[PDB]
This record gives C-alpha cells, structure tokens and sequence, in this order.
DNA sequence: TCATGAATGACTATGCACGT
DNA sequence: TCATGAATGACTATGCACGT
C-alpha cells in the first residue's frame, strides 16, 4: 500500500478539475465562441447529414451520436445543451433547428429527447463551412477511434453574436449577444485597417458596435457600462422591458409588458409582482392579468388604481421587479489555450485572426489537391500521346503489376499516375473524352496559379473574408431588436 | 360563476373566464402535449390538465384504490362536480370536457379509460353533452410557397396533395409531408391551428343513447371477466372496420 | 360539431387497442419468436453494422437507431427490451452481447444507457443472416422514409429456444425456452419425416424435446406438465432448484441452496424466507447466510436447529417458497397475423416451413443476381474475342453514346453490356485478367446450373436447412442445464 | 469490539458486509449507482461494504453546518461510519477500518474526491490521521489478448509496456475490439471491479497521510473555502508546475 | 437567497392475463 | 397482492462564480 499526503492529493487533484473546466467545460474558445459540449454537438450532427436540405432527424439520434463518439458524457443534459441551442429566446441566433416541443422562456419546460426532432441551421452551416478542407486543427476523440475538430471554421463571429454565460472554478464568462450586421461592419474596418493599433481600433469598434443586441429585444440604458464592458471587459448594462399605457372606456388606466429584458423568466417575474402585492409593496397595482398567447406574444396587463401614477407604478416595477435588470458583463474567453479577460477590438482582432488563418489554410489544402490532380492528368495525357503503344503495353503484360512497371518505364512516369492509367476506363479513350482530359489539365493550371496568388497576397486572403462574410450577413443578418436609449 | 387559480390541481393550468358556460377543459394525454398545448391555447376560455400514465380502470379496480389514484382525483377535482350519488352538475366548472389524445392505439386506449371513468362515475356529464374528442392531424402538409395544410386521414392527404398539386402548387421529396405519430410531436401553434382554435378544431360530441346496452358493454370490454372479454373481441374485430358503412 | 355515440366509439376504440397489442406488441410471430420491438432492436443493430466482427457500440446509438427509424416509441423502455435480450438469465441464447453493467438475478438494476455498450451476438447473426438476398418481406416504415423486415430468417427456431412471455388483451403467451441441440433433432426429424402426418411427428418431436431447457438450470420434477404442454399447448411444469445439505464440524448442518427456478428473483426469495422466520412459518431455520459472489454464483447458506429434519426443513421451503415453483405454460404464438395456441408439432413445422421459404427465396434471388452476372460476362467475353475492333470503334466516336450504339452493332449487344464493356478498366487487359474474366463466365453458369437444381428438387431445398442449420449448431449449441427428474 | 451489519438503522443504499468485526471490515465509498451496483455484485460480501454516492458531494467548506446535515448524502457517511463528527467524533465506534473511497479515474472523480476529503478532514480527522481512508485507482485500460488472459493498466504508460511485452512475447491482439478504454467505474462490469479495485490481492490502494495539519488546514481553506481569489491566484499559481510535483 | 448551465439517475403508477 | 414485459417522463440535489 502506497502512501500519500492529503496536501499532495487535494492540490493535484482540484487542480486537474479546475484547468479542465476553465478549458474544457464552462468557458467558450474565443475563436468560435463554443464550448466543448456545442462543438461537439453541432459536429456529430453535421457528420450525420442532419442538414437543413434534409428533414429533421430525431433528437436522439444527435445526442446519441455525440455521446458515442465525441462527448463522453449522459445523454440527459446533452440534450439539455441541444435544446438550448435551438431556443429563439436563448440565442441570439440559434443553431439548432428544433421540431416540436421546446419549451418557453417561462417555467414550461422542453418536451422530453423522444417528442422532439433537430437539425442545424443555415447559421450553423456557416460555423463548419469547408471543415472538411484542413481548415482547422484535428484531434482523436476520447478513445481515439475517431476524429473531431479542435475549434470550427466559424464564418461568422459566433461568440460576439450569441455571447456566452458559463461558470468555471475561480472565474466565470458572461458574454451578451451582439447583432450580427454591426459585428460585420465591425470586421470589415479590422480588415481594412489590418495595420491599425489597439487604440485606434477600440474607437473604430466601438463607434460599429453600438451594444449588445439580446434576442428577447427590450430596452438599454445608458452608455456607460456598455462602453465599460468593451474597454475594460467588465460593465454593468442596465436592460429594461416594453411598457405600453392603455387606458379604458371607464377610463381606468391599465399597464402592458409586451418585452421583458434578457434572461427574465416570464413565469417567475409574474409570480414575483403578484408576491409583491400580497404583502403589498407595490401599492397602486388593482388587477394582474397574462394575456399572452402564441399569436401575440408578451402580454402582461397590470390593471392600476384610479388614484395611481402610470410612471409611478412604472417606476415601482423598475425598482422591485426584473422589469429593469442589469447584465453583469465579464468577457471571458479561452485564447490559445489560457483564459483572458479580452476588450472589444481584442474579440474582433482574435476572430479576424481565425478566420485569415482558415482561408489560408483552405487556400493550402485546395492548391496541394490541385497539384495531385494535375500530377495525375499530366500523365493521362502522356498516355494519349502514346495511347497505340499504352494498349499494346497493357495487353502484352501477364500481369497488372509487368504492364504498371512498364508504364513507368514507357512514359516516364511516376506509379501513381501508372497506376491511374491502369485504372482508366475505355470511356475515355473516346475522342471528346480525350479532349475533355487536355482541357481539365489547362482548367487546373488555371487554378494552381490562382491558389499560388492568394497565398503570395494578404491583400486578396482579406479580401475573401470580406467578401465570403458579407455574403452571409446579406442572407442571415436581421434588424436590431434591442433599443438603445439615453438616460 | 367560479373561481380560477391564480385548491385545485398542480398540473391543471386554469382558464382565466369564470364563466363555465364559456370555459372549456382539455384533457390531453402527456405532459409534453400538455405542456405545448398551455401555451397554444387561449388562456381566457380554454384550460389545460395534462394526464400522466395509463388511467386507472375505475370497473376493474376497487373504489377506494380509484380514490388514491393522482390521475383520478385531479380529474375529479379539477370537473367541480361530485362522483356517484354525490354528483352535481351545478358545481361543473367546465361546460366542455374535451379528451385530446395521441391518434395511435394507446391514445385510443386511454380515452376508453377516461370514458369509462366519466360514465361510471359522472354519466351526467356524457348525457348532457359535456364530454368531448378531439381529433388530431395526422399530416401536415408543406408546400413550399403556399401556407400549409394539415390532414386527419389517410384519404384527406391524398386528397389535399391531389388538389394541391392540380392547383400548381409543390412540396419537397424530403422534408415533404410531415406525419405526427402523436401530440407531444406537436409545438403550440399547429395545436392550436388543428385541435384548440374553436373555428377549425374537429370535435366530436360524446351522446348516450341506450344505457342499458351501454352498461353491459362497458362491463365486458372493462369488466374483469376475460373469457366475456376474449370473446367479444374475436367475435367483433373481424367487422370494426363496418360499424360506420 | 359531430356527434358520436359511446358504445360505437368504445367498440372500435378498444378493439383497435386489443388486436395492434396481440398482433403488433405482447406476443411472438411463430416463425421467428419475435416481438416487433425485438425485430426492430435487432434489425436496427445489424443495419448500424454493431456485430461481433466490430467493437460494442454505445448502447445509446441503438436505442437512437430503433427509435429514429423503426420503432416509435421510448428511449426508456426501448432500452430495458434491449438489456434484457442481454441477460444470460433471461435469455436462454443471448442475442445481445453487452458490454458493462447489466443488472444482476436479483434486484439489482441494470446501469443507464450511458454506461453500456452493446453488439449483436454470433447467435444473432443467425436470426439476420442473408436477410439483404429477399430471404424475407419488408414493410415501409412508420414514416414511409425507409424499409423494415416483417420477419426476420431466423437460421435456428429462436420461438421454442429463446422462449416469450407476453400479456395482451383478451390472451396471453407464455412459451419457456428450449435446448437448442434438441430442438434441432426435432427439425431434422420433420425434414427426413416431411409427409408425416400430426399424430407421428408429435410423437416424433416430443421424444427429441425432452422439456423446456431454462438459463436458470435447476430442476423439473414430472413429465405430465410438459407433455400436456406439447399436446395441448397448455400446461403446468413444476421447477425445483438445487439444494446440498452440508454437515459441519459442530454438528450443525446446513441447506445450500446452487440453484432456482427459471424467473426467481434471488433476493426476493431471500426475503420472503427471512420473512417467513420472522413471524415464524418455518421452524427449523436457525440462520440465513447469503454466501453468494461473482465467482461461485448462487449460494444461499440456510443452517438449520440440530432438532430439525433436513429433509422436512426441504419440504417446507417447496410449499412455501419459490425454491419449488411452477411454470405455466401456454403456447399462444401469432401465425399469419392471428392468435393461436400451438402443439409442439405445429411449432417446429412452422418453423421449417419457414425456413424452407427463406431458403427457396434466397435461391431464387441469388439466381436472379447470378443470370444478370453472367448476362454481363457474356458481353464482356464478346469484346475480348474482338479487342482490337471494341477499341477502334470507341476512339472515333464523338460521345459515348456513339461509341456505345456501335458496339451494339459489332458485337450484337444489349444497352446493358455495351454499357458494362464502356465501363471497363484498363486495368482488365491484362492477360491474367481476360482469363479471369472467362474463367468467372465458366464459374457463374456452374453456379446457375446448381441453383436451378435446388429450385427443382424439394430434396436438396430441405437439404440445405439441414446441413446449415447442423453447422449453427454445432458451433453454437451447448449442453443442457435443466435436469429433467421422476416423480 | 463488535457490531451489527443491517440484514433485513442504517442508510437504505448501504449494501453491508457480513463480518461484524471492523478490524477485518471494508467500506467501499462509490461513485455513482451503476459502479455501486457492479461493486455491490463483485465485492466479497463478508468483509466489504458498498455505499454508492450520488451527484456531487455537498462542500462542507462553503455550506453552513446545519444545511450539511440536512444533505441526505452526508447522513448516509456519516451513519455508516458509526463515528460522530467534531466533538462528538469517538473512533470506538467506527464500523469499518478501511474507507476506501472510489471515483471514477476522470476529473470529476478527482474533484468528488476533494469534497469527500474535506468532509473527512473536517467533521472526522482522527479517521485521515489513523490511516483509515484510502483511495482506490481504477484502471485506465483493459487489454484483450486473443488467447491469452486480459492484461489490466493504470496508467498510459502501463498501457504501452504491457502491449509491448505481450507482442515481444508473440502475443497478439485484434485492432477492432483490442484495448478497452475505461471512462469511468459505470463502465465495469461485477468481475472487472474485483480484478482492478476490490480483490485485495490485486488492488492499488493509496493510504492517505496527514503530516502539517496547520498547512492542511490552509490548503483546504483556499481551495474549498468561499474565498474566490485567494482560490483564484492559487491555481494560476501552482497548475503550472502540478506535473513536477513528483519530479 | 435565487437565477445562470455544464457536470455528477433512481423512483414513482398505471393496462393487460395468469398463477400463486 | 406480486412477478412477468412492452406500452404510456417529471422531479429530486449538489459544484461553481456573481449580482441583485
Ligand atoms: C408516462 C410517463 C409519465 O408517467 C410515468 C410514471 N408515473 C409518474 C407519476 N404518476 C403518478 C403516474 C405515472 C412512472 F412511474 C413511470 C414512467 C416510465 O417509466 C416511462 C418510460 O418511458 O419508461 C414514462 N412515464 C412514466
Ligand atoms: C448524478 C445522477 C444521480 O443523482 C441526481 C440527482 N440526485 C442527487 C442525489 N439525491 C440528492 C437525489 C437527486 C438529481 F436531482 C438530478 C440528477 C440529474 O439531473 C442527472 C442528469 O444526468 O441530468 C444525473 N443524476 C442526478
Ligand atoms: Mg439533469
Ligand atoms: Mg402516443
Ligand atoms: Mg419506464
Ligand atoms: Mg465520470
């Protein structure tokens, strides 16, 4: 029996569970904005087909394909983490399409994995874009069967647009929405002034993005913790919900909370104003009535007095209820690794960084397989040239392996592409098939060079970010639904 | 007039209207259901008492067992009215008592159940008209540039595509024609545009007419008897399928 | 509104109920003994590939599998059909291979989802084999987007091996389990014996299956019971476990209880003895031990007072306990979609009948696949004897169509197999491979010429259920645990 | 001393042992309640106990005395221990001189195993000062040799030179099924519990030792206490030198 | 003291037929 | 009354950091 200190064990132990969490569990990459549980959510969907230009498969069979062979934990709060991705109210923009029951942004909970079926969103479509073309680094799974990705391609800067919330050991992330056209201007300034320092840029990115733009809408006040938050990385937002004056053919005055701030439980907040008149601290307040519905949304009616002040009550509700909340903003992100409390031009630049680093990469991956392609065609046409002697070489040999090893020898030829002679089929020997293997060859070369020149040009690897991002922001990209006021 | 929660069930999700001559119950099987259909309904005269589990067989089961039952007394609680000799119509808090289960065999199960409950326990409910079932889309059918149509039968969607594509209309191969295997598989709106909107929804109104035949066959298809029971059924099975021709 | 009447909407209402549970969940098609949830676990698993010739798959992605495609229904209960296909205890001959914690006789339960893997065992591999060659009819699905197997081939009588137990509506099954070496001779009786009228090979058949053959070993006392089973379809098999009586040094003895009968709960039975005692109801009883563990199995440790008969002691736990507890056998199976009790004859004739029928199917189909096969050879053979023209000919055509209608023309030729010589490789030129591709002609019409002789004789047809069936068995049959005893 | 094992006052998920003697008695603290299920099928009934642990441990730390009692876990050690805890703490009465606590070789097994410790450390310290708490190492990996017997390794380096003897040795394995990767103790069966954890003649324990117990008393209070920085500066600290600890 | 959200599943009640 | 075995998921409690 070996022994051991409790110092020893209780620090390499708390620690080991600390650094994994802080890593790889509760705070998201900076890059993509995802936390492992996500990454490998939307990745074992995409793996599967679960696509937008298919139906949606049954939820299980998501969360079971990300239990087998990426994530390795239970399948009841994997699901968890589908269904939030898949909730108007939770993402600014969501990257689950969800079919059936899933939930409300009350006390309603989301119908149980077998009521439901999911798939990915365009959006979502976007963050595994040109995956498959070495554009991100890849690991071996947690039993090394399998591979999966260590951050997506990200084509739009998902962590500013959804934020994040997550609690770690000794930290934790809270990162609001931001609406994705202004985060997109915000990203077409850092390219053009790809030379500009963290000065100039923090003003550049802060006068694109006005705020966060939170999914349930409602109100903000004030600029200063917003400004706050992207200078320091910490800030108090103060948010407010919608409030609407209508008065009554008796003439009895009556309030109508249509918008309620983020993260507000709908249910909760009723109760609360409904024990807060009970005792009775929000005197003025005659009738509370839900008239909500799935046609009209929102819509609490908070009937008042007769000798009641509407912003007197207003006011009241601000004060004693989450009808005024404040966002405590912390923009925590894992970067390279390590956790960093980032400024707003930092969140941009990082990104950007990512996104040049993918196009580069895909840029690499689409020039090595144009060069295979070409090596291959370039000795198809050798054999055309030659093709009277190729047949009667191939027909002459006993075996495959007498006719490869002559091939080589005949034309001067590498074994690969022998080996793609061999493996021609008579179709192409054809006079319009022929041509079309020439023409290939010089539509190849056409694009090697093309490859060959974004590589050699940071100009055009920008201007492709530019360009391939506005395309997304034209199709996806929707209005502010959070207003902003002044004090 | 009575008043609503806001003594009664947990689960039930009562209507705003204290009128019970305006309100109406749903009775849906599942909480998923029931959770999407509180959401979809209309708050003011339509309330909402999901049911958990296969029902008790109150002709099987012992009546203080039935009584113990969670499923039972928030049902009984939830009508207002007594059960048995204590019954009184004056006290039904609800006017409509519309049962809305899944269009599989098990939903067709727990409505016997729930049948069996209400004409053993609170027959006045049934002779008076108060008793209820909704009907359930089977299909949904999504074109894709008009608005889409839903179908509760087999005949109904070939006949509804047939128009449709007559009319010029199209639909995917793919996402196409969505088919519900049941309620839970539905989200708020397309139960409220099928089975809650009192201007589309297919209720069928429950009516007595012979009770003496409808006694005895409650006891037989309910009754703990099998032999009577087995009987019956391969007798009856071989023409369910022309009880309506 | 509609209006409908109670005793219509009851009638229809639960007779639809009543005949989907007797047809289509609580009881076993005779040809295969299989429930359709069975069906569905197993087909799901095969198609997903999870077979002994891989790893086990997380037990998760079969539930998903069944419930996304074939089954609607749970991922609980999916999940507890699944285990208990997996339990040595439960099923005479596993066709679930489990990986982990899957419960124990007692009441211990099996671990979640999460924690188990799951494959197909060899033996299931049996019920599924050639299933891909038309061997059986398949159904859409409950969606209509893919197929299912209405029965599966079933290579040995799983019905009679395996055994089921069922409540329906109106009825219910209840079939034990058989040796399968046993059932086996009984099959290749009704194979050699196929003119045989019912009175012989129920005389036949039930002195090859000598009883029910139970995973829980133990003991049958009687042959009323099981011969009542088979002749009528219904009877009482009384099951006894196995009890030693052990004398100690201090003159102690001591009842150790190895053994019980099929579908006893171990620590139930602990219990009720221990309760037994309590009240007192079985005197004599000094201590209960349960010595039980993973490597000596059972072993309930029952010492008794030195005033006691062991004997006596042995007695009263039969009357009392479920260490002597009958089986109550009703052979109630679904044949051609109807309920019906079945004498042993029956059983293993539908059974044979019905390997008969996949056998004569797979031969048809593979007849189909081999005349097409060789219909393609024969093209091929035809460009061969005028290679140089088939080359001449495709080198001056425009398109390949033109290519195509002239080696039509050349060789008089179907569209399918100038097809086939279009898509010919290079590859094949070569001289060992133009022999190959006459040898494989040669090999095919050798092929056709066989399988046009099992379609013709009756006697080769019940040959091949035989020598196959013989095969399974002696590479997966094992001895009988059930010991059979005299009054 | 001697004293009753529950056989049909103790916690309901607590599968005693047989043996009432503590000297000899063994109590098997799990995680989870399929691993307790397996380790209550492959233990040795006679001597070792099982008590399956579910969800993560209460922090004694952090919690206030009377909501820590109120925690049906805590009850469930407590009781079984028989000891008291703090003043009332009285070693006669401890029911098992073998604590063995078993988590799951992952991160979270680590982390229940530092609120278990600080449990112990802080309502009964004679226990860690005796030598009465151990930890069990699960194994990491199982190898499936085709012929001969499965080799089990705790660690990735076991791992490596055990398939490098087997196949240096003519051994051979298949690169399908081949080498099992645990994840947690939920994924043994009965059988691999006992020829890993449970057989004491095959099992890696760890005597846990209480040397400082002033520096003890610190350590638990950074990294278990409600002082987020002091816990925060501490680990930014020291996770980067955690692998040189043992250098 | 409550909300956040990614981590660590047993228990609860019925239908149905049949035998104790 | 209990076991059988496929059918019809919500509730329960902790860690972790932070702000009202
Ligand atoms: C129908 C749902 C909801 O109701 C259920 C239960 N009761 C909960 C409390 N009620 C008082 C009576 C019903 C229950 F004890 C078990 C299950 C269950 O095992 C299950 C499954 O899929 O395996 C699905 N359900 C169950
Ligand atoms: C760790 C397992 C077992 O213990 C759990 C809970 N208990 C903790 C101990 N007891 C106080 C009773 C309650 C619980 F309330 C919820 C869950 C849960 O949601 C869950 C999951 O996978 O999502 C997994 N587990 C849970
Ligand atoms: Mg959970
Ligand atoms: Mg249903
Ligand atoms: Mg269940
Ligand atoms: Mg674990």
């Amino acid at each position: 029996i070996e022994p051991v200190d409790i110092e020893q064990e209780m620090q390499r132990s708390y620690i080991d569970y600390a650094m994994s969490v802080i890593v790889g569990r509760a705070l998201p990459e900076v890059r993509d904005g995802l936390k492992p549980v996500h990454r490998r959510v939307l990745y074992a969907m995409f793996d599967s087909g679960f696509r937008p230009d298919r139906s949606h498969a049954k939820s299980a069979r998501s969360v079971a394909e990300t239990m087998g062979n990426y994530h390795p934990h239970g399948d009841s709060s994997i699901y968890d983490s589908l269904v939030r991705m898949a909730q108007p109210w939770s993402l600014r923009y969501p990257l689950v399409d969800g079919q059936g029951n899933f939930g409300s942004p009350g006390n309603d909970p989301p119908a149980a994995m077998r009521y439901t079926e999911a798939r990915l969103t365009p959006l979502a479509m976007e963050m595994l874009r040109e995956i498959d073309e070495e554009t991100v680094d890849f690991i071996p799974n947690y039993d090394g069967r399998v591979q999966e990705p260590t951050v997506l391609p990200s084509r739009f800067p998902n962590l500013l647009a959804n934020g994040s919330g997550g609690i770690a050991v000794g930290m934790a992330t809270n990162i609001p929405p931001h609406n994705l056209r202004e985060l997109a201007d915000a990203v077409f300034w850092a390219l053009e002034n790809h030379d500009a320092d963290e000065e100039e840029t923090l003003a550049a990115v802060m006068g694109r993005v006005k705020g966060p733009d939170f999914p349930t809408a409602g109100l903000i006040v004030g600029s200063q913790g917003t400004a706050d938050a992207y200078k320091t990385g910490r800030g108090s937002i103060r948010m407010r919900g919608v409030v609407e004056v209508e008065e009554d053919s008796r003439g009895r005055t009556s309030l109508v909370i249509t918008e309620l701030p983020y993260q507000v439980n709908h249910d909760n907040f009723i109760t609360s104003i409904a024990e807060q008149v009970r005792d009775g601290k929000l005197a003025g307040i005659s009738n509370i009535e839900d008239q909500s519905s799935d046609r009209v949304g929102l819509r609490i009616v908070i009937e008042i007095k007769r000798d009641a002040v509407a912003k007197v009550v207003i006011n009241n509700l601000y004060k004693h209820t989450q009808l005024q909340t404040s966002f405590g903003a912390n923009m925590l992100a894992i970067v390279d690794g390590v956790p960093r409390t980032l400024r707003l031009d930092q969140l941009i630049r990082y990104y950007v960084d990512h996104q040049l680093d993918v196009i580069v990469r895909r840029t690499t991956y689409r020039l090595r397989k144009a060069n295979e392609r070409a090596h291959i065609l370039r000795g198809l046409v050798k054999a055309l040239d030659a093709l009277d002697e190729v047949i009667a070489l191939i027909r002459a040999s006993e075996t495959v392996d007498i006719a490869r090893a002559g091939l080589i020898e005949l034309l001067d030829i590498d074994e690969i592409q022998a080996q793609a002679i061999l493996d021609m089929q008579l179709r192409r020997l054809a006079a319009l098939e022929r041509q079309r293997i020439i023409d290939d060859l010089a539509k190849i070369e056409a694009e090697i060079a093309d490859l060959e020149d974004i590589l050699a040009k940071p100009e055009r690897q920008r201007g492709i970010v530019r360009d391939e991002l506005a395309e997304i922001v034209d199709r996806h990209g929707d209005d502010r639904r959070t207003r902003i006021i002044a004090i | 007039a009575l008043v609503r929660r806001k003594g009664l069930p947990g689960k039930l999700a009562d209507c705003r209207s204290t009128d019970p001559r305006k309100s109406e119950l749903y009775v849906v099987e599942g909480d998923s259901a029931g959770g999407s259909a509180k959401s979809g309904r209309d708050s003011m005269f339509q309330a909402i008492l999901p049911l958990r589990g296969k029902i008790i067989n109150v002709e099987k089961a012992r009546i203080d067992r039935v009584l113990k039952n969670t499923e039972v007394q928030a049902i009984i609680t939830a009508l207002g009215t007594g059960i048995h000799d204590e019954f009184d119509i004056g006290k039904l808090r609800y006017h409509k008592i519309v049962l809305m289960a899944d269009a599989d065999v098990d939903g067709q199960h727990i409505s016997t159940l729930l049948l069996t409950l209400l004409f053993r326990f609170m027959r006045p409910l049934i002779e008076n008209g108060h008793v209820f079932l909704a009907q359930p889309p089977l299909y949904k059918l999504k074109w894709q540039r008009s608005d889409p149509e839903f179908a509760y039968s087999d005949r109904e969607r070939d006949g509804l595509l047939e128009a449709g594509l007559k009319a010029g209309k199209k639909i995917n191969k793919e996402d196409g024609i969505q088919r519900y295997k049941g309620l839970g598989e539905m989200d708020a709106k397309e139960l409220w545009e099928t089975t809650m909107d009192p201007s589309v929804r297919v209720l069928r109104q429950v009516t007595l007419d012979d009770a003496a035949a409808a006694d005895e066959l409650f006891s037989i298809l309910m009754g703990e008897d099998v032999d009577a029971r087995r009987s019956f059924i391969t007798r009856n099975a071989k023409d369910v399928r022309f009880l309506d021709v």
